[PDB]
RNA sequence: AAAAUGAAGACAUUUUAACGAGUAAGGAAACGAAAUGGCGUAAGGACAACAAAAGUAGUAAAGAUUUAAAGUAAUUUAGAU
RNA sequence: AUAAACAUACUUUGAAUCGGCCAAGUCUGGUAAGCAGGACUGGCGAUGCGGGAUGAACCGAACGUCGAGAUAAAGUGCCAAA
RNA sequence: CGAGAAUAGAAACUCUUGAAGAAGUAAAUUAUCUACCCGUCUUGAAACACGGACCAAGGAGUCUAACAUGGAUGCGAAUGAGAAUAGCAGGAAAGCUAUAACAUGAAGAGAAAACGAAAAACUAUGAGAGUGUAGAAAUACAUUUAGCAAUAGUAUCUUUCAA
């Protein structure tokens, strides 16, 4: 198979990593609950 | 499906419940160690914390070769003068002080794919052989005065529990503190250099203790306990069931948590509630035993008697030798 | 298990913070055991150590009992006028002790001793009322579902369940094809030792009887 | 020496079950067993196939089984590999023994007033094979084969890996 | 598992299983599809001989979302309700209360005629038609409807 | 930097390590290109043998 | 009764080129050099290691007291072998201490085992004593 | 009775396992090493068969 | 390679027959009659005195120097200092 | 006629390689070459062993570790077994 | 005189050496035979071809991404949904649960417009199952039946200017 391979350019600076992936989650849901607790309503 | 009664005994009286409870079909799975040992090597991997060296390191240098003609290699090396750095080895894999081989990236392959049903077929493996004394056994685990090996112990008295001195109590009611005193007996240190990243200690694996929703208190009481894991019944998997990739875990049920074993897992005529999309496979053989076969295959004459091979005489020289 | 996450379990930053704690940390540290005579006088476990204290040495070579001559926090370490070796040409030093290896016989309380030691006092009997608070309420607990047994039970001896129900599953028969080699060897060989061990036994009981 | 036409190199047959399936082992040391005592033709023909590879063993769908089944009412299809279901078409009443049985395939056979079988069933009540008939999948039918060759070639052209640009 | 990759069984070989005469040197022909016309034609004739040139018209935005229309086949249009309605309706015909298919909900856009129907009648909703579906419909006794 | 141009040495040892192929006997009964006529004729049966199989087919 | 134990080769199978060189270790490697004497074996250098060489199956791995090494590091372990002591002899690791050694050997006169190192780590009762 | 393999010997007050019988009831059996019989004696006048 | 036997023995079964040179190169792991067999380095998860104190260790660990033993070999085991 | 079931037919994936050299009851150019280039086969390369004193190709013959015998090329005054 | 066969008969031993060191094994020396410098390029190196004074430690097919073949694994007209993301217990970079957008596949041909698959198939050889006879131990013939995989060839159908 022919290849079409995009890594000619500097590709180490264009790597991006989600190991802040599953602080994201306890961030998220912390704000989200915050919220519920300031005024209800407003998270509805 | 006779599917045999198991009974429930009292942790703190020890007297077995008058109502037994059928076996849960996810006890009659088959035992595939093959499943297991491809699920277990792809999920022990996802604990691993990103490790990599400096981008940087052994290539802060402005070196560049001397080139021939100076009686010395063609490797790069170190410009200036005045230090004993100055004309030394440069950036290269073999040089002191240099950057190694392709050097480790934070941005490698940690954790580890797995599919969800290749997953729930081993943990079914995984609880099948949780209720074979003789893989508990062969496992590690000293289960010889246990009353059941699927141990069940009632509801009642699991919720009376809240120190670890009546946690430990009932641990011996049900002679379940062989395994206890094991751990506790053959802890160590480590063998290498895990000392100096903060493992020393190295213990034993013992009993798990399977609780439901209803057995949330109780928790706190177990978890002092040298050699003694709780797990949820829903947050089951083959890194709690077969530690080390050896299967045959010794495991504490509660009632609540053995009850609900049949909704969560199905059986294998019903699919699975709590696990959607997933039923209790059937095994390549109705009944794995090949005993059964021979002798009807023997009742019917159809098994030739058994050969036992002839003496194949040595050569001898007939012109030589009158006999 | 450690559920602070302020705190380290790190053992090498455990023993930073022990070379580089300045000196307000420092006589927290090298405390000492009251002995029964002053522990039932005050209802203190332990104190930091003092100057003109009176200790006796529990662990080492010589347990004699003597003054404390001297506190040396940078080295951790405490003197005894007893404990003293000669030094070849003739002059006497101290020998360095760790705190942990005395117990105080008599304190030197002047006025802040005095504050600390009823403000330890106080601690212990408070800690004492609450442990108590928190051992009736799982008591009563207990006597609701088991209303004919009592919570001295869990201090005395346990009698095991001797019942041996067993259990038919299909898959005993498929036990020994579920091993590897190398657990399959070992398992068997337990199995003929053990038998062996019952043979051996077995005869010893016949000889014995006859 | 000798001159030999070729060395002696292992040939190139199975003659165990593959992998670490400590039923399928057990299903081979049956066949085997039974393959050397009764020394039945259908018994060495289960343990051969039994011993082939995953792609190798194809599947056969309950519609296929069907029409293979027409004129053979009271008889068992035999085939060593998966059953899966054809839901394009119906199921009529007949005993299968496969290895493996898909749920809706199950489902459907035994809806139909059909049973399915294991080998280990078969064996002992047919054990030589008598009201039995062998049936496997069909083999070419990957698409794997479809690429295999020379696209260029004026005969039977492969079909060319699809990659950079392909039109 | 670096353990079981060829460099572990070729320690102690020199080359590492390269060759002597010609080594393993840093390229074997160019960087990349380099060379696809003059050292690597033979390659591309045999392998994807129709790689090089044009073919077709350009479209220069494709609205690739107006050429979505997924297919089924008659045979396989029961199988959206199940065998368990098929036979509750197996022994219906004219005037009476007949089973609809919807396509369209189950994400099948246009019917296509393929294998057999089942010999009941059946009302068949959905975009498009082929002319052998529409027949074999009728010809069992069913009816077509359009949508959309 | 002359170098020899061509030699049939080993040449004939290397076709007859793995044997001259034969084709396999489909080879010979292909019939593309026939006579036009023929393959008329043929098919013509074919087509009639087919339809009075199938309608036994049919009717049993 | 003890079988005749027969070795091919009794000596050691150095290294090529081990007796000139202190940096070449006496551990055998096969000679991977295009021009090597001893692979190519010529005459006078052509002793390499080949499964020819093997010794009997019936007699291997054999202590020439006619039994099988057994490692053992405490009295419990002897029992494993305490039905076999016509096969198998003991033999107490390198890091069992001298107290635990006396076990050992005490136990296994009494279940009849031949130990190998039964006199390992004795103390000073060898002069005056 | 005692397996094949088993021949008791008597502890001089060692520690013993709890299977292992006590010393009164081991009887000690003098070791036996000849298996093979001697020549026979035959009458003065026959000659050997050797 | 072919026969026989086969839940565990064991030496990777038993018997018979043919065979064994080799540069470049190949033969990943698993697969009971095993679709080559193994040695070594370091780290992680388990197992290691089965009767409730369960691998070794101040009655001397790792390491170093040698003497012997096992293995065709990689190497391993043990004694002495 | 003779041989052929570890026969036969293969399918897939892939390694290295396309600097060659020698012999001759062979050929072409050249005065000729241990020169240059070819047809057929066997070899050396990749190959040790016995003989030709010594030798990549010559003659016998190809190799798991050994014991006993009959041999091959070729030898039998001494080196050197006869 | 005598094969077969039937009937009766017969084999258990000596000497020497060895804890005053047997047999074997190892080390050093001697003696006969034997042995050119390792790695590499090369048709060919022990080469008057190159690197190598000696020792220790370090030292070179790895990681990420796309595709393909192949062996083990789960499910199967579906598979995946550790897509983001949202919840659960426990405090958790781990574990469990999410009727779900989509990815590959189930339909193919055409540049595109426009379309979109049965004569409920046929032929040949082929896996397997019986019954009888006989040798006679296994096995060798006769005969009834089924014809899967695979290969090849046919009709028929979709698309294409063109299969």
């Amino acid at each position: 198979a022919v290849s079409n391979i995009h890594f000619c350019k500097d590709w180490r600076s264009k790597v991006h990593t989600w190991f802040k992936q599953p602080f994201r989650k306890i961030r998220r849901h912390q704000t989200r609950v915050e919220k519920a607790k300031a005024v209800f309503p407003a998270t509805i | 499906s006779l599917r045999p009664f198991v009974t429930i005994y009292d942790g703190i009286t020890g007297e077995a419940e008058k109502t037994p409870v059928r076996l849960p079909a996810v006890f009659l799975a088959p035992i595939r160690g093959d499943v297991v040992h491809f699920v277990y090597r792809n999920q022990s991997k996802n604990t691993r914390q990103p490790e990599g060296v400096s981008t940087e390191a052994g290539k802060q240098h402005s070196a560049i070769s001397w080139g021939t003609g100076r009686a010395v290699a063609r490797i790069p090396r170190i410009s200036g003068s005045g230090s004993g750095r100055n004309g030394q080895g440069a950036f290269g894999n073999m040089t002191r002080k240099g950057h190694m081989f392709s050097p480790l990236k934070n941005f490698r392959k940690w954790q580890r794919k797995t599919p969800k049903q290749m997953r729930r077929f081993a943990v079914a493996s995984c609880i099948a052989a949780s209720a074979v004394p003789a893989l508990v056994s062969a496992r590690g685990h000293h289960i010889a005065g246990v009353p059941q090996i699927p141990l069940v112990v009632n509801s009642k008295s699991i919720s009376v529990i809240k120190k670890t001195k009546q946690a430990v109590y009932l641990l011996k009611k049900i002679n379940a503190y062989s395994d206890v005193l094991k751990v506790i007996a053959s802890k160590t240190v480590r063998a290498g250099q895990g000392k100096m990243r903060g493992r020393k200690i190295k213990e034993r694996k013992g009993p798990l203790v399977v609780y439901g929703n209803d057995d949330l208190q109780a928790v706190k009481a177990f978890r002092n306990i040298p050699g003694v894991d709780t797990c949820r019944v829903e947050n089951l998997s083959v890194l709690n069931l077969a530690p080390g990739c050896h299967m045959g875990r010794f495991i504490i049920w509660t009632e609540s948590a053995f009850k609900k074993l049949n909704t969560i897992f199905g059986t294998q005529k019903k699919m699975a509630q709590g696990k959607s999309g997933f039923r209790i496979a059937h095994a390549q053989m109705a009944v794995p035993d090949m005993k059964r076969v021979v002798v009807a295959a023997e009742k019917a004459k159809l098994l030739r008697a058994k050969i036992v091979l002839p003496k194949v005489p040595k050569r001898a020289n007939p012109l030589k030798n009158w006999a | 298990m450690k559920f602070n996450c302020k705190v380290s379990s790190n053992p090498s930053k455990a023993r930073k913070a022990l070379y580089t704690a300045n000196a307000s940390q420092r006589a927290l540290m090298m405390s000492a055991r009251l002995s029964k005579e002053l522990r039932e006088k005050y209802n203190v476990i332990a104190i930091p150590i003092h100057k003109d204290d009176e200790v006796k040495i529990i662990k080492g070579h010589q347990k004699v009992a003597g003054k404390v001559t001297a506190v040396r926090r940078s080295k951790y370490v405490i003197n005894i006028d007893k404990l003293t070796k000669t030094k070849a040409n003739g002059q006497t030093v101290p020998i360095a002790i760790r705190p942990s290896n005395v117990i105080i016989t008599k304190l030197f309380l002047n006025k802040d001793r005095e504050a600390l030691l009823a403000k330890k006092a106080e601690s212990r009997k408070s800690y004492k009322e609450l442990v108590a608070k928190r051992n009736e309420e799982v008591a009563k607990a207990f006597t609701a579902v088991y209303p004919a047994l009592n919570m001295d039970i869990f201090g005395k001896k346990v009698e095991p369940i001797t019942e041996k129900k067993p259990i038919r599953i299909p898959s005993k028969k498929m036990a020994e094809k579920l091993m590897s080699k190398p657990t399959l060897r070992a398992y068997k060989t337990g199995i003929k030792v053990h038998k062996a061990k019952n043979a051996i036994a077995a005869y010893k009981a016949a000889l014995a009887k006859k | 020496a000798i001159d030999l036409d070729r060395h002696h190199v292992r040939k190139h047959v199975s003659k165990t079950a593959r992998g670490n399936n400590a039923y399928m082992k057990l299903l081979v040391r049956l066949y085997g067993f039974l393959a050397r005592r009764t020394q039945s033709k259908f018994a060495k023909t289960i343990l051969h196939r039994l011993c082939l590879s995953r792609v190798n063993r194809p599947i056969v769908s309950t519609s296929k089984l069907a029409c293979l089944m027409k004129k053979h009412p009271e008889e068992t299809a035999v085939c060593v590999n998966t059953v899966t279901y054809d839901s394009r078409y119906p199921v009529p009443k007949m005993n299968v023994c496969a290895l493996k049985f898909t749920k809706t395939a199950e489902a459907a056979i035994t809806k139909a007033g059909g049973k399915c079988l294991r080998f280990d069933e078969l064996a002992l009540k047919a054990p030589t094979g008598r009201k039995t008939v062998l049936i496997r999948g069909k083999r070419n039918v990957r698409e794997a084969l479809k690429h295999f060759g020379k696209v260029c070639a004026k005969k039977n052209p492969a079909k060319q890996y699809k990659g950079k640009q392909t039109k | 598992a670096t353990r079981f990759r060829q460099t572990r069984r070729r320690r102690g070989h020199v080359s590492m299983g390269y060759g002597r005469i010609g080594k393993h040197r840093k390229q074997r022909g160019g960087r990349g599809n380099a060379g696809g016309q003059h050292h690597r034609k033979t390659w591309f004739t045999t392998f994807h001989p129709d790689y090089f040139g044009k073919h077709g018209m350009r479209v220069f935005h494709l609205k690739a979302n107006k050429y979505y229309c997924p297919s089924i086949n008659v045979d396989s249009l029961w199988s959206l309700v199940g065998k368990d309605v098929q036979a509750q309706y197996k022994n219906a015909k004219v005037g009476e209360e007949v089973p609809v298919i919807d396509c369209v909900k189950h994400g099948y856009f246009k019917v296509l005629g393929k294998g057999f129907l089942p010999k009941q009648p059946v009302i068949v909703r959905a975009r498009y038609f082929s002319e052998k579906a529409q027949q074999k419909i009728k010809a069992v006794g069913g009816a077509c409807e359009l949508t959309a | 930097s002359k170098d020899k141009n061509r030699s049939s040495h080993n040449q004939s040892h290397k076709a007859h390590r793995n044997g001259f192929y034969k084709p396999k006997k489909s080879a010979y009964m292909s019939t593309k290109g026939m006579n036009v006529q023929v393959l008329k004729n043929t098919k013509a049966q074919r087509k009639f043998a087919l339809a009075k199989k199938l309608e036994a087919k049919k009717a049993a | 009764i003890k079988p005749k134990i027969v070795k091919k080769y009794t000596g050691h199978f150095k290294r090529f080129d081990s007796n000139r060189f202190l940096r070449v270790k006496a551990s055998w490697r096969v000679p991977r050099g295009i021009d090597n004497r001893l692979r190519r074996k010529f005459k006078g250098t052509n002793l390499l290691p080949k499964i020819g060489y093997g010794s009997a199956k019936a007699t291997r791995n054999m202590l020439p007291c006619g039994l099988y090494k057994f490692p053992v590091r405490n009295t419990t372990d002897l029992e494993m072998i305490m039905m076999q002591n016509r096969k198998y002899a003991a033999e107490i690791s390198h890091a069992v201490s001298a107290k635990k050694r006396q076990e050992i050997i005490q136990r296994a006169k009494i279940l009849n085992i031949r130990v190998l190192n039964a006199d390992a780590r004795i103390k000073k009762q060898e002069v005056a004593q | 009775s005692a397996p094949q393999w088993f021949v008791p010997v008597k502890a001089g007050d060692a520690k013993v396992p709890a299977y292992y019988p006590t010393d009164d009831m081991i009887q000690e059996q003098k070791k036996k090493l000849r298996t093979r019989k001697g020549a026979k004696i035959t009458a003065l006048d026959k000659p050997a068969w050797n």
